[PDB]
DNA sequence: AAAAAAAAA
C-alpha cells in the first residue's frame, strides 16, 4: 500500500504469485506454466522495493543480485562430507527455489557468461549438472522476475528500444512481460506523490 | 484573532500543486519587477488578476498595503484569477 | 573443486 502508482505492475505481480497450470503430454512432452516478469526503468522508479515486497509475501523465494553470484555456484557446486570423505552435490540458488520466484537485482549488470546459466534453466525449468563424475539431472520450475536499468543513466523514449536494453533478444523473447517505467515530471503528480512519501514518513 | 477567522487562509507557496480550488490570502500588493500586480509572503510569490475582481467599497486599495483576496487559481501560467478584495 | 588477483595479448 506504500507504493504509489503502478497498478498493472501489482496486478501482473498477483497474477504472477499464483499463476497458471502445467500442461503435460505423453507425446507433446513438457508445457510451461508459470509466468516471468521482466522492468526496466529509470533510477528511483520503486523497482527493487516492490521486488522485496514480492520476497516478503511470497511463501517460497530466494534474494540474489547480478555482481554478488556466479552461475557455476548458483545451480551445483561439488564439495567433499568431513564424515565420509566423498564428494556429492550442494544445490544452487535457484535448485533450493524449486516451484518458487526467484528475484534478481542488477539483472544487466551480471556478468554475460553466467546469464548462460538462465539460458540453460529457463529454456527447459531442468539443470543439467556433469563435472568429476556426477551425471544427474536436477528439477527447478522456479519462476525468475528481474529489474534491470537501461544502458544509458536515464531511459531515451526517442530512441530504439532495443538500443536501450544490453540484454540480448534471445532471453528478452522468453520474459512474458515487458514493463518500462519512467518518472515524467509533472507538479500535480509530483505534489500527489510527495504528501504521499510525507504521509509515509 | 478575530471572531470570524477561527476561514483558515493558506499560504502562498502552497498554491504552487493545486488547482481549480478556491483560497483565503493575503500579502503584501505591489508591483513586480516586470509590472504586473503581485502579492509577496513570507513564504513565495505570485501573479494576480484584476479583471473581474468586485471589491469592499469604503477603501482605499493603494499598493503597499495588506489585502485579502478570494479566488481560483490557475495553473496554465500563474495567474490568481480573484474574485472579491477586501 | 571453486573463488580471486596479475601480466600480457
Ligand atoms: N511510487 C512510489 N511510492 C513510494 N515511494 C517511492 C515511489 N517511487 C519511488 N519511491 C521511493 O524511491 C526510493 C528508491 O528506492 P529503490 O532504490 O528501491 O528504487 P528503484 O527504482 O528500484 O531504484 P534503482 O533502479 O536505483 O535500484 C525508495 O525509498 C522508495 O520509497
Ligand atoms: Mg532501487
Amino acid at each position: 500500500p506504500s507504493i504509489y502508482g503502478h497498478d498493472h505492475i501489482k496486478k501482473a505481480i498477483l497474477l504472477m504469485l499464483m499463476g497458471g497450470v502445467e500442461k503435460n503430454l505423453e507425446n507433446g512432452s513438457h508445457l510451461r506454466g508459470d509466468i516471468n516478469i521482466l522492468m526496466v526503468g529509470d533510477p528511483s522508479t520503486a523497482k527493487s522495493q516492490l521486488l522485496r515486497f514480492v520476497l516478503n509475501t511470497a511463501s517460497l523465494a530466494i534474494a540474489t543480485t547480478g555482481r554478488g553470484s556466479s552461475g557455476v555456484g548458483l545451480t551445483a557446486a561439488v564439495t567433499t562430507d568431513r564424515e565420509t570423505g566423498e564428494r556429492r552435490l550442494e544445490a544452487g540458488a535457484m535448485v533450493l527455489a524449486d516451484r518458487g520466484v526467484v528475484c534478481i537485482d542488477e539483472f544487466d549488470k551480471m556478468t554475460d557468461v553466467d546469464r548462460v546459466a538462465i539460458h540453460e534453466v529457463m529454456e527447459q525449468q531442468t539443470v543439467t549438472i556433469a563435472k568429476a563424475g556426477i551425471h544427474t539431472t536436477l528439477n527447478a520450475r522456479c519462476s525468475v522476475i528481474a529489474a534491470a536499468n537501461p544502458v544509458f543513466g536515464q531511459y531515451d523514449v526517442n530512441r530504439d528500444p532495443h538500443q536501450n536494453i544490453a540484454l540480448p533478444d534471445s532471453l528478452l523473447s522468453r520474459f512474458d512481460l515487458l514493463f518500462v517505467v519512467t518518472d515524467d515530471i509533472n507538479e500535480i503528480r509530483d505534489r500527489s506523490i510527495s504528501e504521499h512519501v510525507l504521509r509515509t514518513h | 484573532r478575530n471572531e470570524n477567522f477561527q476561514m483558515s487562509i493558506t499560504p502562498i507557496k502552497n498554491l504552487l500543486g493545486r488547482d481549480a480550488q478556491n483560497f483565503l490570502l493575503l500579502g503584501l500588493l505591489n508591483k513586480n519587477f516586470k509590472g504586473n500586480w503581485s502579492l509577496e509572503d513570507p513564504s513565495g510569490s505570485v501573479e494576480i488578476d484584476i479583471s473581474q475582481t468586485i471589491p469592499t467599497q469604503g477603501h482605499y486599495y493603494v499598493p503597499g498595503c495588506m489585502v485579502l483576496v478570494e479566488g481560483i487559481y490557475y495553473s496554465v501560467g500563474n495567474k490568481f484569477h480573484v474574485t472579491s478584495m477586501t
